[PDB]
RNA sequence: ACGGCUUUUCCGGAGUGUAAAAAGCUCCGGGAAUAAGGGCUGGGCAAGGCCGGUGGCAGCCGCCGCGGUAAUACCGGCGGCCCGAGUGGUGGCCACUAUUAUUGGGCCUAAAGCGGCCGUAGCCGGGCCCGUAAGUCCCUGGCGAAAUCCCACGGCUCAACCGUGGG
């Protein structure tokens, strides 16, 4: 049954864009769904969305670009000390500073690059490049 | 890097094409390497390259990995014949790699570096590596992974100076492509050295399928065939 | 076919217990921990013995081979069970004498045990009256006790 | 052989003062005991008799070599806090 | 547990028969006229070792990384196998010629001292050269560069007097 | 084969060293004089298409494999290759092995899906809002002996070993 409404996600948007689908209805949408677009968008991977509602958790209209190679979701959700990090860089990505690799940290949630800066840690959730 | 340069003008003369791109390039229009390739044409002379790679063929840019013999039976005994395996590539951003069959050596050999010539492909080198962060042109810019019969081979970059650690056959096509520096992480068997160099082939090919921003080509170096030689 | 069975957080137990329970499938785990090389083996944990032999034979070479091979029968000291031992070099079996006290070293064969074509031999002899048979097969040395 | 005092150190509670020098001989054999003790009474003009020669030794080629010596005021003090064995290889008392 | 055991400090070749790299290895063992292949392999571990610790400085961040970076360069090119305003890049780029190059016996050749390397090794191992003051036997002491300029004849040896029938061959090859 | 040279090592001799000795170190007199073995030589794997023995016998062989009267593979001689005050043999653990797999293995036909279904403990669990602060994250006190490990500098001829500092 339906037990992770985020893996679905990012598992039907790296099955849609790799043949050349120029649009995803994301169906059940959850606020961390929407949170972590907020910050697969400012990267520059994906076009504009909204929030189309329907009475039952309403839907997400999201618009590729054909500019993104794997998407996925780290399961366990492993904790990270904040000095920590290339050490799972190492495993996910395929270069020194490849994609991003999206943190839950205690202020939100944020590519590793921008809790370097401030020096925080947290549950991964995903990875994109 | 003269008598690799008349051969071309020796060459040019007393060949008089039968293809289209033969007469492209006899009338002086496409004058460079860099543009036969992503276009979608077909190669089927095989001077096309002597004219435009004239060192693809200098005994030190040739390369013969295996040569094994086989048979069939008939009712007249075994009817044996070769199998060779050979690639060649200037040492800079061109490779290519080919087969052919004979009935003897000299035969299949030369029908090998024939085919190796119509089956050549442009790759992509940087330093992707964790430890080395220079921008030069000595290694892959980032992983990549091809695969072929029951052989997945992984290439990953390496810091200057660190030599190349992959298998036997391994070296000599990444020794004729230009890269100087990798690491290396494969499955299945490899002991056969067909499957071993086609996986190596086309990982080096799969360079040049992932997507890549303006701004992510000046921080590896990548360059794209040759690079100020 | 599934994904793969305990991939949780907080599910160390069942993985342990997973990874522990067909550990013991393996055969050179298994034949470590329980030590069953040892109480079926006559030497004891040793790389060399001292025995004295009691006769000389022959023994058949395998299939696509022919010829005999000579061999001998020693009889241990530690324990006082009897091992069949097998002489190299060409004219070796011309020293070995009843009553003599011979020193003894595996074969090296895979996983310890035999090799070549003499097909139950697992051991050579190496000393003879504490002068090495290597040296005597080839002259260089004197032989002591007649 | 030529001598260079590098340092006099004094003391008030044993009595004495501690001398460190070094000898340059290049081509001359390690300087006797007799020889240094000579040199050393007729330099800092001290009794000849109440200064004992603790060592000298010479490095690996060095032409060079490290000597330390001490000297006292009063003679049985000396006589009394010096061990034994020093007094008799620089042949004071027998 | 056991207590500390000393440990080799140098590295065999992974497989002994790689035809290549006997044919590579040949050359420099005849050049530079080594005793054995033993004192080959410590000047590539040597070699390694510094390799290996730029390696890691340079993937590293803190407040006493930084303090150990520049304790590498330091050492590095007060040994002389660097130049004077040399980037921590440059470690990478170094190559086995370059420590041969410092051994004493190729300083004491390459100033005049001797007439050809494998005369240079009796001389040394003899006791006649001299550095900063101080005779050594050792042909494989790994020369400073605050001192380079400081090797000469030993005092009081035969070949430290312009007319030894010997010490006059020796200028007869500079011309 | 002629000419010269040196004395690290080798014999005697003097200082020094040591609780007394001995080693060691500095100076003298003689002398190129006193000082290379071990294993491989068919492929994996660097190195011979040479000579004389042996005739499915003697023997070799970690595995594949040689020997049947024309042996590059056994026994010698002559050549050559790798290490070198060392070099080979037999036992044990690690890597090799993604042949124990969390990173990171398999399950139609190759080893392996319970004959089928219900269900207890246990692992996994939809969306939104308001509190708590056990898990998780950052800052700071008290602890986890010395020796052992990495780095710079200094002392024994450099170095092994020892010391002062940073981790
Ligand atoms: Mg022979
Ligand atoms: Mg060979
Ligand atoms: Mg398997
Ligand atoms: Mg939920
Ligand atoms: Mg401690
Ligand atoms: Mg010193
Ligand atoms: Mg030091
Ligand atoms: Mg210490
Ligand atoms: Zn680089």
């Amino acid at each position: 049954t339906l037990l992770d409404p985020l893996a679905n996600a990012l598992s039907h948007i790296t099955n849609s864009e790799r043949v050349g689908k120029r649009e995803v209805y994301i169906k059940p949408a959850s606020k961390l769904i929407g949170e972590v677009l907020r910050v697969m968008q400012k990267y520059g991977y994906i076009g504009e969305f909204e929030f189309i509602d329907d009475g039952r958790a309403g839907v997400y209209r999201v618009q590729l670009l054909g500019k993104i190679n794997k998407a996925g979701a780290i399961k366990p959700r492993f904790p990270v000390k904040a000095r920590d990090y290339e050490r799972w860089e190492k495993r996910f990505l395929p270069a020194f500073e490849f994609g991003i690799l999206i943190v839950s940290t205690s202020q939100g949630v944020m590519s590793h690059k921008e809790a370097r800066e401030k020096g925080i840690g947290g549950r991964l959730i995903a990875y994109v490049y | 890097s003269q008598e690799w340069k008349e051969y071309a003008k020796r060459v040019l003369d007393e060949w008089q094409p039968k293809t289209k791109l033969g007469m492209l390039v006899k009338e002086g229009q496409i004058t460079d390497i860099h543009e036969i390739f992503r276009k979608g044409y077909q190669i089927k002379e095989p001077e096309i390259i002597d004219v435009l790679l004239p060192e693809v063929n200098a005994r030190e840019n040739q390369e013969i990995l295996d040569i094994a013999l086989t048979v069939r039976m008939t009712d007249s005994g075994r009817r044996v014949r070769f199998r060779v395996l050979a690639a060649v590539g200037n040492r800079d951003g061109y490779v290519g790699l080919g087969i052919g069959h004979g009935r003897e050596v000299g035969i299949a050999i030369r029908k090998a570096i024939n085919y190796a010539k119509l089956n050549i492909i442009e790759i992509k080198r940087g330093c992707g590596s964790w430890e080395c962060r220079c921008r030069r042109p000595h290694s892959v810019p980032f992983t990549v992974e091809g695969k072929e019969g029951s052989v997945r081979v992984k290439l990953i970059p390496g810091p200057r100076g660190l030599g190349l650690v992959i298998g036997d056959v391994g070296k000599k096509i990444l020794r004729l492509a230009g890269i100087q520096d990798v690491w290396s992480q494969t499955l299945g068997e490899t002991r056969t050295t067909v499957n071993f160099a086609k996986a190596v082939f086309n990982a080096l090919y799969n360079t040049n399928k992932v997507v890549v921003t303006p701004e992510m080509i000046e921080r590896y170096g990548i360059v794209v065939g040759r690079a100020m030689p | 076919p599934g994904k793969k069975a305990p991939n949780g957080e907080f599910a160390g137990r069942k993985l342990k217990l997973k990874r522990k329970k067909f550990r013991w499938s393996d055969i050179r785990y298994k034949r470590r921990v329980l030590r069953l090389k040892e109480k079926s083996d006559p030497l004891e944990g040793a790389p060399q013995a001292r025995g004295i032999v009691l006769e000389k034979i022959a023994v058949e070479a395998k299939q696509p081979n022919s010829g005999m091979r000579k061999a001998v029968r020693v009889q241990l000291i530690k324990n006082g069970k009897v091992v069949t031992a097998f002489c190299p070099g060409d004219g070796a079996i011309k020293f070995i004498d009843e009553h003599d006290e011979v020193i003894i070293e595996g074969i090296g064969g895979p996983k310890g045990g035999s090799m070549g074509d003499i097909p139950g031999i697992r051991y050579k002899v190496v000393k003879v009256n504490r002068v090495s048979l290597k040296e005597l097969v080839k002259g260089r040395k004197e032989k002591p006790r007649r | 052989m030529e001598i260079k005092i590098t340092e006099v150190k004094e003391n008030k509670l044993i009595g004495r003062k501690e001398i460190y020098f070094e000898i340059y001989h290049p081509g001359e054999p390690t300087p006797s005991r007799k020889d240094v003790k000579g040199k050393l009474v007729a330099m800092l003009d001290l009794n000849p008799e109440t200064t004992v020669i603790q060592y000298i030794r010479s490095y690996f080629g060095s032409y060079k070599s490290k000597g330390y010596a001490k000297y006292y005021y009063d003679k049985d003090r000396m006589l009394y806090i010096e061990p034994e064995y020093i007094l008799i290889r620089d042949g004071i008392i027998e | 547990g056991d207590p500390k055991r000393q440990r080799k400090k140098y590295e065999t070749p992974p497989h002994p028969w790689i035809k290549e790299r006997l044919d590579r290895e040949r050359v420099l063992m005849d050049k530079y006229e080594l005793k054995n292949k033993k004192e080959l392999w410590k000047h590539e571990t040597q070699l390694k070792n510094f390799r290996r610790r730029a390696r890691r400085l340079l993937a590293a961040r803190g407040k006493q990384a930084e303090i150990e970076r520049e304790q590498l360069l330091a050492r590095l090119k007060r040994l002389g196998l660097l130049p004077e305003d040399a980037v921590l890049d440059d470690v990478l780029s170094l190559t086995i010629e370059d420590i041969l190059e410092r051994r004493l016996q190729t300083i004491v050749y390459k100033k005049g001292l001797a007439r050809t390397m494998r005369q240079a090794r009796q001389l040394i191992v003899h006791g006649h050269i001299e550095v900063n003051g101080q005779i050594i036997r050792s042909p494989s002491y790994l020369v400073l560069k605050e001192e380079e300029d400081t090797i000469t004849y030993a005092r009081t040896s035969p070949f430290a007097n312009p007319q030894h029938p010997e010490r006059m061959m020796i200028e007869k090859a500079k011309q």
